């Protein structure tokens, strides 16, 4: 459960990491 | 006058040929990583 959940959270933050690192 | 028969100061060498041929390669193809946002695509 926790490994799946950590995978999920990493996935949304990397999906939003495109906006975060859009210009760098 | 495009008739400069003068031998070049830098002659073409074989190792130069292989090096600049290999130079056509680039970094490994980078695909945008898939985002597993829910449980079913994780499965």
């Amino acid at each position: 459960q926790k490994i799946i959940e950590n995978g999920i959270r990493n996935n949304e933050m990397e999906s939003e990491g495109r906006k975060f690192g859009h210009f760098e | 006058r495009v008739k400069n028969k003068n031998p070049a100061p830098i002659q073409i060498s074989a190792e130069q040929l292989l090096r600049e041929a290999v130079e056509r390669q680039d970094v490994a193809f980078v695909p945008p990583k898939i985002n597993i946002t829910d449980l079913e695509e994780l499965q």
